[PDB]
RNA sequence: AUAAUAGUAAAGAUGAAAUAAAUAAUUAUAAGACUAAUAUAUGUGAAAAUAUUAAUUAAAUAUUAACUGACAUUGAGGGAUUAAAACUAGAGUAGCGAAACGGAUUCGAUACCCGUGUAGUUCUAGUAGUAAACUAUGAAUACAAUUAUUUAUAUAUAUAUAUAUAAAUAAUAAAUGAAAAUGAAAGUAUUCCACCUGAAGAGUACGUUAGCAAUAAUGAAACUCAAAACAAUAGACGG
């Protein structure tokens, strides 16, 4: 679409208005739009880095720059076809954003698929308030998750404790495995400690799978009935 | 997150504990360190999830009839029934730290004084506190509660309960110790809980209990050990009784205005 | 009658997960409309990678991609990319000439 | 998503990932600053502030925001004309005159000041995507408007543009509200100096 | 900035994933991570995504694979019932072990190289683990390694007239093990498929330990009973043993001796009644699967 | 191993250290080291 | 079933085409607008689909 | 790599003949099976006893029973409702 | 088409009809032409064209390395190639099929439909250089906002995707346009060539050139008129 002219000079187009006459009074809007002019340039802008990974954009390694030979045994003498073809269009290109931890996130999912089946909230409280500290993997405010394992991955190797991301990642799994098993016991001996207590419970997770199984077993049933029904009429004929 | 509640004149607090009743020792242990300790688990259990947003008390209501929960049932009801305690023993309700007020006499009231009569064949406020002290001793082994709860039926009657047992849903009371011996009695009464619960045609197999406590009385170590003693838990109830706060008890009481 | 067609009922496999709607007859639908022939590939040796007009003395090979008289089947049904069901268009072809095919 | 991009947005989008462009909101907090600056000075000023969103949800936040600006706000439909065919959509409906203290004066108004256009003086347009006509019409109309503008959604056909998320009604809900407060404080400095 | 901020955000967290949301395969393992709204969110369509999911959707959980797409529309299916199986499997309180009697992966073991004795076999596992390689890939696989290899050709003519030089002029049976051990020895600080992608042991299924038992108020609880069903009324064909599905998994169910009546009577809707089962072992597949086995408890 | 392999297709490296005076020059350096 | 091997190798639909002569260019108009017919009812189909998934979300 | 088809714009997307599941008339069966029921253990059979009393019951009133399962599709409505969002146009 | 075989009395055709030991079936032999699926003319080719197989000869792609050092673009005249029909010779001739002769239809039927079917359609060697020979759009160079879908090359790995750079196609922004629409040109610019200047008369007459010929190229004027044409709009009508 083109790029419009009438929404931004509404104040330059009123101000004619009333110099004119034709409008007799000021709109109330009219000074404050005065005092703080809107933006008109619409431009595209250029960008030189991915905020990302800093990656530098529009940077052309010259073959001054190359005097070593390549992975082929051959010196690099004169500019290759792509050195040769302009490459404006990078510039304006939103960047991809990529981060090594995206990496890891893949990885441990694929490790451990049943970490899946936890539901995440995706919700955000306040990203500003999270005061972290990832010398230990359990943070008060934050559930412990595969993100836990990331941060603590992250922190191994920026406090450069473990030089190889495997190994950092190896370490923090570990500590996870710990956390994972003290609270696999905590819940199944509240149960157990809360039963010998005299604590009931109207219906267990087995029974409601049972329960909802049924429902759908018995809709099944009345179908498979009048459809084996309307077979031996159909193949009657 | 969850975070241990302010209390009223904390400078006293933490200074000379609770005259009659705890040491500041005593209460540092009760309240400032496991509050502490249960809000921090608390947390830990609940963060990511949807239970970080519910206060304890409708925690323990979400998550009462859920068997796999009864970790965060535990904490959620351990941490509402010591804020219980806490505040009804506490010298004041009100923030008299720049009043400087030394004078809070608190007494029964003719309302709560009406209800023991009707619900205890005419026993006196006394009379009550003894049972009480009894059925601490006689029925919670180990750590617990002690409640007085008023039911549905306006009557008073008194409730105990073994470790984090909830007063306001029956089924997670608690109070009969399976680990001993029971009589054919005690086990009718979990056969006919056990019916009613079946009755419910939620899904969530949850039934109406409207049970409200109008005492609480911590009955675990962190609270009687290092000013009592192993054994001289019923020295530790008998002053709780003794010297409780009764602006506080006596708002918990339904009038009807 | 103790009886059910099998396309009236669901076969759960073993070491498998399965939730309560697997036993509605949306599941028995769902599978229907979604049942490809996605497990080819592995079993097609065109979709491996060899050269179809390699083939070109092997009647057997070939005549998994003809119909019951011979005709050639169209892209759309053999799923090759356009070189493969280029060359292997030419393999039967030149294979009908030899006179093996 | 990257493949919805109108690149009319460019300058306002600050990488992609997960498939979709994401909002430099560097940038959207000058422009939601200068955007809230306006309101509040409209607001100090008497003018008609009138805020538009018909996505399902938001109603709530309109209403809200008008009420704590002492504004106005359309949740349902905006009707074709409403701005530029005022007189045959809107001249059936009741004015009233106010002191600078926003109370009705109660004097009975004249059948030729009720029949009269009334205006807004700024307009608010939570999504603008699905407003083209009350866009038109307020560009037509020499009015003043905001909206959020998302990646797909065209920056030239506002006054001031607010580049951000426009389908979550958190993201709109936020904005909304940080202009609603805004608007707020300059009705309260109004109010204040006439106090003194 | 703006980008740390990003890689750290709730959205970033999920792993991308462009799976089949309706996939009719073989089902062994969760595949789409679980999103949860609060109910409070959920009465404003607020899930944490790009756009307002639509006010139909009346579960709390969903499973998505973009966030927005060319039809201007989120790609989400409105079902979390993966949790439940989990749950569901933790209440049975059977241990996951390993038919193999393998270390604990979940247990950081000190390993030896009683294993290692098969460099030959993994060491080229590399090239030869190429099941589902394309046909160029997996052919810039020799022309690719053998110059790496070739590389050390001046290495390993010398350390093996160095250290073994009777097998150069006697056999090379000696010289083709001195041959695995080099590269295994040189690739080892090399980082070759050094993120290994297998699953883990049970998977994230279940952190128990095996060795503790269940207290009950009667008494230690020996055979642990679980509600089932019976999915067919004949033996799975080419097996002894029939199929049961066990709250959210397919069994394998061995009877005592005899099939109960039930069977013959009930016929293909057997699945319509529900059995006591108890869960004898469960074990755990390379391919992630549960290998449950159950015994069908008949009233006696 | 290059030159001093078994395998009976062998590559160019066996011709090149023959005429480079390289399979020479270590069987003898061998030898010499067997002595 | 022998109705379906005919109706799978276009039998009767080939003896019919070869009936009377039809010339080049019109068998290359033909064939143009079938194969179109055929890809034009795929891309119809593929966006009735998204029509019936995007209803059951809700949307 | 599933060929997908693009469509052109269209000025509809519309159904010409949306397809119904028209479930059978009861009595119909009920007709179709004592009819058979007649041809191979013949007619008056005492074995279609059960037959003939079905089916007078099932048009003792109207000859197709109570016909209540009209039904008409919406996928017309629906596909020009979301045409416009789910077409993929490019921006104007 | 012919022959054999048993087996018969109709067969064939059409809207319906009628004209000219069979038809059908199973074998055997001969001939000419054509090339089902794949298949999208996708692709390839300067265009015309090009899709049964193999071979021989010729040409054709991308990247990298080295080399030449403006050697380029366009192109009057000129040259080459050029569907179908046609023509000149010598073969071939199944099927199809101008014409011709018949049968029908019809008020009539020098047609549409049917029969018999000559030239032609086929091959070899030539002549000729015309088509709605069309994308009704000459070639080249520089440049401008997006998406989708394929293809190719390259890169990476936690190995099958992911990331890049080109080409093609589809839908578009801007721009352009009488609009329909065009969309990387029918946009922004540059360079070269061809061509046009109201309709009709007329691509005609005459002359010339070329050809065996049919013809092809070149190509007017007088008289007459105020017309003539395109896109789009709303109607009316449609066997
Ligand atoms: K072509
Ligand atoms: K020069
Ligand atoms: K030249
Ligand atoms: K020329
Ligand atoms: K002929
Ligand atoms: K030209
Ligand atoms: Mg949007
Ligand atoms: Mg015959
Ligand atoms: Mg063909
Ligand atoms: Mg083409
Ligand atoms: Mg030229
Ligand atoms: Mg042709
Ligand atoms: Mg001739
Ligand atoms: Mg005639
Ligand atoms: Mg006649
Ligand atoms: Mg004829
Ligand atoms: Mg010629
Ligand atoms: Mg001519
Ligand atoms: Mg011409
Ligand atoms: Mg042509
Ligand atoms: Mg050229
Ligand atoms: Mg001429
Ligand atoms: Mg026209």
């Amino acid at each position: 679409m083109k790029i419009q002219t009438n929404a931004v000079n509404v104040l330059q187009r009123t101000s004619a208005y009333l110099k004119s006459g034709l409008l007799k009074e000021t709109p109330a809007w009219y000074n404050v739009v005065a005092s703080i002019p809107p933006s008109t340039k619409f431009t595209r802008e250029p960008r030189f880095k991915n905020p990302s990974n800093g990656h530098i954009i529009g940077k052309l390694v010259d073959v001054t720059e190359q005097p070593h030979a390549n992975n082929k045994g051959l010196y690099k003498t004169r500019p290759n076809s792509s050195d040769k073809r302009v490459g404006v269009k990078r510039l304006y290109r939103p960047p991809k954003l990529t981060y090594v931890e995206d990496r890891l996130r893949s990885l441990f999912y694929k490790q451990h698929p049943w970490e899946l089946s936890r539901p995440k909230i995706l919700v955000e409280n306040e990203i500003g308030d999270e005061n972290y500290d990832w010398s230990h993997m359990l943070q008060i405010g934050r559930p412990l998750d595969g993100e836990s394992v990331i941060q603590r991955t992250m922190y191994l190797i920026k406090t450069k404790q473990y030089g190889d991301m495997v190994e950092a990642y190896d370490h923090a799994r570990y500590e996870f495995y710990a956390l994972r098993m003290q609270e696999e016991t905590e819940q199944q001996v509240a149960l157990e400690e809360a039963e010998m207590f005299g604590s009931l419970f109207g219906v267990s997770a087995i029974e409601h799978g049972i329960q909802k199984e049924q429902e759908v077993l018995d809709v099944w049933e009345k179908k498979v009935v009048e459809e084996t029904e309307l077979m031996a009429a159909r193949t009657s004929n | 997150i969850h975070v241990v509640p302010k209390l009223p004149n904390s400078k006293a607090l933490l200074q000379n504990g609770v005259p009659n009743i705890l040491s500041s020792s005593g209460f540092k242990t009760v309240w400032f360190d496991y509050q502490r300790y249960l809000c921090d688990k608390l947390t830990l259990a609940t963060a990511g999830q949807s239970l970080e947003s519910y206060y304890p008390f409708h925690i323990l209501l979400k998550t009462a009839g859920n068997p796999l929960q009864s970790n965060i049932f535990n904490l959620a009801s351990s941490i509402h029934n010591n804020h219980l305690f806490v505040e009804n023993i506490l010298p004041s309700a009100v923030e008299h730290g720049t009043n400087s007020n030394a004078v809070v006499k608190t007494e029964p009231s003719r309302l709560f004084l009406s209800k023991i009569k009707d619900s205890f064949n005419g026993s006196d406020w006394e009379v009550v506190k003894e049972e009480m002290i009894y059925r601490a001793e006689n029925e919670v082994l180990g750590q617990g509660w002690l409640f007085l709860v008023e039911n549905n039926e306006k009557k008073l009657f008194i409730l105990t309960s073994n470790n984090n047992g909830t007063p306001y849903y029956f089924p997670r009371n608690q109070s009969f110790d399976l680990n001993s011996a029971i009589s054919i009695d005690e086990f009718a009464t979990l056969k006919q809980m056990k019916e009613l619960i079946g009755k419910s045609t939620k899904l969530n197999g949850k039934v109406q209990d409207w049970t409200m406590p109008i005492i609480c009385v911590n009955l675990w170590d962190h609270a009687y050990l290092h000013d009592y003693g192993v054994g001289n838990r019923s020295k530790y109830v008998k002053n709780v009784l003794d010297n409780l706060n009764w602006s506080v008890v006596n708002n918990r009481i339904f009038s009807g205005i | 009658t103790k009886k059910i067609d099998q396309s009236l009922s669901k076969k759960l496999p073993k070491g498998t997960i399965y939730d309560p709607f697997d036993f509605s007859m949306g599941r028995i639908h769902l599978d229907r409309k979604y049942q490809a022939n996605k497990n080819s590939n592995r079993n097609d040796i065109m979709k491996s990678g060899a050269n179809p007009l390699e083939f070109y003395a092997r009647p057997r090979i070939l005549s998994r991609y003809v119909t019951s008289t011979g005709r050639i089947q169209h892209r759309d049904i053999t799923g090759l990319s356009a070189k493969n069901q280029r060359r292997l268009s030419k393999a039967i072809r030149r294979c009908q000439a030899i006179g093996l095919m | 998503s990257t493949s919805l991009w109108r690149s009319s947005t460019q300058s306002y989008i600050y990488g992609e990932y997960k498939g979709i462009h994401i909002i430099d909101l560097n940038q959207t907090l000058s422009y939601l600053k200068r955007a809230a600056k306006v309101v509040e000075g409209v607001s100090e000023s008497g003018g008609i502030i009138l805020f538009l969103g018909t996505r399902q949800g938001q109603k709530r936040g309109l209403e809200e925001a008008a009420k704590k600006t002492h504004g106005y706000y359309v949740s349902t439909r905006w009707i074709p004309g409403t701005l530029t065919n005022s007189t045959e959509i809107s001249g059936i409906w009741e004015k009233q005159e106010i002191d600078s203290n926003d109370n009705p004066t109660e004097r009975a108004l004249s059948p030729n000041e009720t029949s009269k256009q009334v205006k807004p003086d700024l307009l608010v347009v939570l999504n603008p995507t699905e407003n083209r006509n009350a866009l038109l019409e307020a560009i037509k109309s020499r009015v003043p408007t905001i909206a959020i503008i998302d990646t797909d959604s065209e920056p030239s056909l506002v006054t001031y543009p607010i580049p951000g998320n426009d389908d979550s009604l958190r993201s709109v809900n936020f904005l909304l509200g940080v202009l609603a407060r805004a608007g707020q404080r300059g009705l309260q400095n109004r109010l204040a100096r006439n106090n003194e | 900035t703006l980008a740390e901020l990003l890689g750290r955000s709730r959205i970033a967290q999920v792993a991308n994933n462009h799976k089949p949301l309706t996939y009719t395969g073989k089902k062994f393992h969760p595949t789409h991570q679980i999103i949860e709204t609060k109910p409070s969110t959920l009465y404003r369509q607020e899930w944490g995504l790009k756009s307002a999911i639509p006010s139909k959707i009346k579960s709390r959980y969903l499973v998505y694979n973009d966030l927005d797409t060319l039809e201007r529309i989120t790609t989400f299916e409105p079902r979390g019932g993966t949790q439940w199986n989990r749950l569901r499997f933790q209440e049975m309180g059977v241990p996951i072990v390993s038919n193999i009697g393998r270390q604990n992966p979940f247990f950081k073991y000190i390993s030896r190289p009683e294993d290692e004795s098969h460099a030959k076999l993994s060491l080229f596992k590399e090239m030869k683990g190429d099941t589902d390689i394309s046909p160029a890939a997996m052919k810039k696989r020799l022309k690719k390694i053998t110059a790496l290899i070739r590389s050390f050709q001046d290495e390993f003519k010398e350390w093996l007239v160095e250290n073994h030089p009777d097998e150069l002029k006697l056999n090379s049976n000696k010289l083709e093990d001195y041959v695995v051990k080099f590269l295994n020895k040189k690739l080892e600080t090399k980082t070759n498929k050094k993120f290994n992608t297998e699953i883990i042991g049970t998977g994230g299924l279940s952190y128990s330990l095996p060795g503790k038992l269940k207290n009950s108020p009667n008494g230690v609880i020996q055979r642990t009973v679980v509600p089932g069903r019976i999915l067919n009324v004949v033996k799975e064909n080419n097996d002894n043993k029939w199929l049961a599905a066990i709250g959210g998994f397919v069994a394998d169910v061995v009877f005592f001796q005899s099939p109960p009546s039930s069977f013959n009577s009930m016929g293909d809707f057997i699945r319509m009644k529900t059995f006591l089962f108890e869960i004898l072992e469960a074990s755990m597949e390379k391919n992630g699967s549960v290998s449950m086995h159950a015994r069908l408890l008949e009233p006696q | 191993m290059g030159s001093l392999s078994n395998e009976k297709f062998f590559d160019i490296s066996l011709v090149d250290s023959y005429l480079n005076k390289d399979l020479k020059n270590i069987s003898n350096k061998i030898d010499s080291k067997l002595n | 079933r022998l109705n379906r091997i005919m109706f799978e190798n276009n039998i009767p639909g080939d003896k019919r085409s070869q009936r009377f002569y039809m010339k080049p260019g019109k068998v290359a108009e033909l064939k143009r607008s079938q194969r179109h017919r055929k890809e034009f009812m795929m891309g119809f189909k593929r966006l009735i689909e998204i029509v019936k998934d995007a209803k059951r979300k809700g949307y | 790599k599933p060929p997908v088809y693009r469509l052109p714009p269209l000025p509809r997307l519309k159904v010409k003949k949306p397809i119904i599941r028209q479930e059978a008339n009861k009595c119909l069966v009920l007709m179709s099976n004592l009819l058979q029921c007649w041809s191979s253990y013949g007619h008056m059979s005492p074995k279609c006893a059960g037959l003939v009393t079905e089916l007078k019951s099932c048009t003792s009133e109207s000859a197709l029973g109570k016909r209540n399962n009209v039904q008409k599709s919406n996928i017309n409505y629906h596909a020009a409702r979301l045409y416009d969002r789910i077409n993929g146009k490019p921006h104007d």
